[PDB]
RNA sequence: CCGACUUUGUGAAAUGAAUUUUACUUAUUCCGUGGGUCGGAAGCGGGGCAUGCCCCUCCUUUUGGCUCCAAGGCCCGGUCUUACCGGGCCGAUCC
RNA sequence: ACAGUCGACUC
RNA sequence: ACGGCCUGCCAACCCUGGAAACGGUUCAGCCGGAGGUAGGGUCCAGUGGCCGGAAGAGCACACGUCGCGCGGUGUCCGGUGCGCCCCCGGCGGCCCAUGAAAAUCCGGAGGACCGAGUACCGUUCACGCCCGGUCGUACUCAUAACCGCAUCAGGUCUCCAA
RNA sequence: UCCUAAGGGAAGGGGUAACCCCGGCAGAUAGCGCGAUCACGCGCAUCCCCGAAAGGGAAUCGGGUUAAGAUUUCCCGAGCC
């Protein structure tokens, strides 16, 4: 009785990134650790002189 | 112009997913192609012996397309070019009552009907398909060829041999005589056909075939030697 | 006579293994490129409890080395993983406690568990809860190994077979009493039907070599010889000593 | 190749062209109307269910089914069902109870049948 | 349980006039995959103290993130004939 | 830390 | 039953702030510089409240009518609990015992591909239309409908429980 | 009815004198699928069926009614898939 002709989306979904799935303070880090990870790519890069 | 930009993937061991190159070698095939690769594998990895290894010594390139134009001059008599002559020849048979045909010259055919004319040395020369299956029906010929001394050769391609007479295998086919018009260019394919089986079977009955290693095997076997020096 | 108890699990109608709440087999990763000539990273999601079994086992999602999707390995615990741990796959990743490599990249002394025998076999000794094999020596002109066993066996492997560094976890598990006939029975239950056993001698006849007679006593020599039919083969099977073992011959 | 896997290539294949019918004759529909609604069971029960529910009450084939009870009494008694219920007496023979729609009187059909 | 014959082939040595030892891989047995990178040779870097000519490496150690269906370059061809689709290679070393 | 209203029970 | 609005337990989550003279809290735990108390909030459960369904139904009365007539009234107010049964919540505990799988359903990551504004592409929105097949359906479930040669003090799995 | 559990039968194959016995043994595997048909492209991975009226599970409640059916099967009202 989740199906899609039985309840209203805003009542089946939550309107975040991943919402739905994944909660606020889980999404939160996923954010931090793929920005601050990105980054350390290009850090490493540059220390590869 | 400016937003277009490079994007280099690494292909690292760890790194972006690789694409659809080529992996040919390692393809799973069914097993009818497993059985038949295996096939020349083994046939290369046991020692041959002499009577089959005068085998995969065939005619050569240009003397095998010499002689096929000439095999192709001679060619069998079709089936829709079979019904004419004996359609044609009624006005003869029901008014002429006289047989006025010639002998046409054609090369012959069948394993059984050669072996008798090569039998009555009615056989000016003999065309061996390399690649029989069974062997066995072409094993014998070599030496038969030799000690009734007729000029035989091995060429490649019992498909193209049966080409030559219309059926889908031929196995053999001979020639027992040539027009007047062609007896010197048929000479010469025989001087060399002579000089190359003829002549060299009498030392190619004692050299083994078969015995060459794997690609592997034998990368390991020149690591061995150069470390045995 | 009839056919023994020990004759009897050869059919597998009451004596197979339960197996309906295990969690699938504990291995490694299918020996491949990156495994052989590099380092692959995978991420330590949860350490389950696998019914039957003594050790933790660590379900690990590596990323598939050449399609999009990934791979739920499972491992078997070495003591120390913990869920978020990355543990690293392949010849060239560094020795560290949960990583998996081969014997040409562990150094004399080094503890070790979940060696294959057969490279590519996917980890056989060393297993049990709390057991793990001492790796020896390396004879690089072979290319091969040795390795000290749980047993105490000595044994020559391949020095390109994988091992997961450490030892496995549950270490002193079989150190508690058990206490009850219930800790007992629980732990069969999960394990197979090897349990009650009831002593030949208390048996008759007609089922057992040993049963029967007035007085319970075997009658016989109670070794057998190691070419005893099966249903005669019961006892100690071709035992070279017997009494409480002293000095050496419990080396 | 790509995909280090064999596939069964996707051949072309016909779809059947024969020579010669293997069945000649035509089928007859064997459930036509009257085979498959035998009679209007005639019990008291059904008499009152004809006034208060404005429904008749048929002995039908037991291969029939509910949809082919429509198209039947569509064809005969020139009316139609708004519903149909089936159950199977005990004696064997399946009964039907036809609910007409309000247009149609269940009094004047089964009185031109003739059962009261 | 072990012995012999058989599938059971190849060449090599040492002992006697057959015997133990070996070597090969294709028979054979076993193991692993969704037969997904095997063998040789290149090249990118690192060791030079006969510049050797032999070695060591394959662009992922990092924090429970994400990675697919190529970006990019070059060479043809079709076309509005003054406006646009299909090709081939490199990227992804060869054999 | 007082006043008002109520309270089914247990010792 | 169902629909809407409201309520929002016990937990979970958010924002502000910054705690030792440590505080908060349970029957028991336990929680806090990884952010407690405190203030304000979000979410969740419901078998909770109001309205619709729905008083036109049901019931109890009270009359008066020949013949499934009819008419009239009521269907309110609190409170209680170591109470019984059922379900749920969230704790805690035991395990050499960790206590099924799939069908089905939903959510998300990615974004190849696509469109108008005298109009064309979508829309998991509301409303609207049509159809819903086959088989079981009675009764006992037992000191008489089952088995024990029976209308046998025997045996046979359950739900409700003043 | 649908899905799986323990388990059971099975196509290719292996065994068998033959009935019959083995299902992972890997075989161009039973089935191919999806977007497109104005056709083609891409994928194919642990690859079949059966197995529960106590497991999982699209949807229904109230009031009436029979000599015997229905609480939710008929009638009345209101819903749902
Ligand atoms: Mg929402
Ligand atoms: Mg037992
Ligand atoms: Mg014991
Ligand atoms: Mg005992
Ligand atoms: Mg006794
Ligand atoms: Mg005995
Ligand atoms: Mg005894
Ligand atoms: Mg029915
Ligand atoms: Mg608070
Ligand atoms: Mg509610
Ligand atoms: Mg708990
Ligand atoms: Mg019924
Ligand atoms: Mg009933
Ligand atoms: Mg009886
Ligand atoms: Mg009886
Ligand atoms: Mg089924
Ligand atoms: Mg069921
Ligand atoms: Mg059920
Ligand atoms: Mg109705």
């Amino acid at each position: 009785e989740y199906k899609r002709s039985r309840l209203s989306r805003n009542r089946r979904t939550v309107n975040r990134p991943y919402g739905g799935v994944l909660s606020g303070p889980a999404v939160r880090e996923r954010i931090i650790r793929a920005f601050l990870v990105e980054e350390q790519k290009i850090v490493k890069k540059v220390l590869k002189i | 112009n400016p937003l277009f930009e490079k994007r280099p993937k690494q292909f690292g061991i760890g790194g972006a997913l690789p694409p659809k190159k080529d992996l040919h070698r390692f393809v799973k095939w069914p097993k009818v192609v497993r059985i038949q690769r295996q096939r020349r594998i083994l046939k290369q990895r046991l020692k041959v012996p002499p009577a089959l290894h005068q085998f995969t010594r065939t005619l050569d390139k240009n003397l095998a397309t010499n002689l096929f134009k000439m095999l192709l001059k001679y060619r069998p008599e079709d089936k829709a070019a079979k019904k004419e002559r004996l359609l044609k020849r009624a006005q003869a048979e029901a008014e002429g009552k006289t047989v006025e045909a010639k002998k046409p010259i054609v090369v012959k055919y069948g394993l059984n009907h050669v072996t008798y004319l090569i039998e009555q040395s009615k056989a000016q020369l003999v065309v061996i398909a390399h690649d029989v299956d069974p062997i066995e029906l072409v094993v014998w010929l070599p030496a038969l060829c030799r000690k009734m001394e007729v000029p035989y050769c091995i060429v490649k391609g019992k498909s193209r041999l049966g080409s030559i007479v219309h059926k889908k295998t031929a196995s053999v086919l001979c020639l027992t005589t040539v027009k007047n018009e062609d007896k010197l260019e048929f000479s010469k394919i025989l001087e060399a056909i002579k000089a190359n089986f003829n002549d060299k079977f009498d030392e190619v009955r004692k050299k083994w075939g078969g015995g060459v290693m794997g690609s592997k095997s034998q990368a390991k076997t020149k690591a061995r030697e150069r470390l045995i020096a | 006579g009839r056919v023994i108890r020990a004759q009897r699990k050869g059919a597998g109608s009451v004596f197979k293994s339960h197996t309906h709440h295990r969690k699938g087999p504990a291995r490694f990763r299918s020996l491949d490129f990156g495994e052989r000539n590099g380092y692959l990273k995978g991420v330590v999601t949860d350490v389950i409890h696998d019914p039957g079994r003594g050790a933790p086992l660590a379900k690990v999602t590596f990323r598939h080395p050449f399609r999009y999707k990934h791979q739920k390995e499972l491992f078997v615990a070495a003591e120390g993983m913990y869920t978020g741990q990355f543990v690293y796959c392949g010849r060239r990743a560094t020795l560290s406690v949960g990583n998996v490599l081969p014997l040409r990249s562990v150094p004399e002394g080094g503890v070790i568990c979940n060696v294959e025998h057969h490279v590519g076999d996917r980890g056989v000794f060393a297993r049990a809860s709390g057991d793990y094999a001492i790796v020896i020596s390396h004879n690089p002109d072979n290319g091969t190994s040795r390795i000290k066993l749980p047993s105490g066996a000595k044994k020559i492997v391949p020095s390109s077979c994988r091992a997961m560094i450490g030892q496995v976890a549950g270490g002193g598990r079989t150190e508690k009493p058990m206490l009850k006939a219930g800790n007992a029975y629980h732990k069969y239950r999960v394990k197979r039907n090897s349990w009650p056993k009831v002593r030949g001698v208390a048996m008759n006849p007609v089922e057992h070599p040993h049963g029967g007679g007035n007085h319970q006593h075997i009658g016989h020599a109670s070794t057998v010889r190691r070419d005893a039919p099966p249903g005669q083969k019961v006892g100690l099977i071709a035992a070279r000593r017997t009494g409480r073992l002293r000095g050496q011959a419990a080396a | 190749r790509t995909s280090v896997t064999f596939h069964r290539p996707k051949t072309l294949s016909k779809a059947r062209d024969p020579k010669y019918p293997r069945i000649s004759t035509p089928g007859r529909n064997k459930l036509d109307q009257y085979q498959i609604l035998k009679y209007p069971l005639t019990t008291e029960s059904a008499m009152k269910k004809i006034e208060d529910n404005n429904t008749l009450v048929f002995i039908v084939d037991l291969k029939a089914d509910k949809k082919k009870i429509k198209a039947a009494v569509k064809k005969m008694y020139d009316i139609q069902a708004k519903k149909v219920n089936t159950l199977i007496r005990p004696d064997g023979k399946k009964k039907a109870y036809v609910k007409l729609t309000p247009d149609y009187d269940a009094l004047d059909v089964a009185n031109k049948i003739g059962i009261i």
